[PDB]
């Protein structure tokens, strides 16, 4: 009436939970690279010689 | 041509006339000129003036 060592089992289940990849995007910056420094429009001199 | 040497000056110093149906450039009032040596980077008007 007690408890016996029964067949070994035949083979093993190992459960985990995974999600999936999405598309590769790659969205790099909101306003991206390095923006250049440039001329303001038109400028003008802001300076003369005398006479 | 006139014109891109009436810019490499200060803007009073060449004054561009049209005698005939084409522009000369003359030079109407030398001592308004800065020294900024602008046409020397022309290579072109450089030999000219």
């Amino acid at each position: 009436g007690g408890l016996t060592c029964a067949s070994a089992p035949q083979g093993t289940l190992r459960i985990l939970e995974g999600p999936q990849q999405s598309l590769s995007g790659s969205p790099l910056q909101p306003i991206p690279a390095s923006p250049p420094p440039q001329i303001p429009p038109g400028l003008r001199p802001r300076f003369c010689a005398f006479g | 041509a006139a014109e891109e040497l009436s810019r490499c000056f200060s803007p009073g110093v060449i004054e561009v006339q049209e005698v005939q149906g084409k522009k000369v450039a003359r030079v109407a009032n030398p001592r308004l000129d800065t020294f900024s040596r602008e046409i020397f980077r022309n290579e072109k008007l450089k030999k000219v003036v």
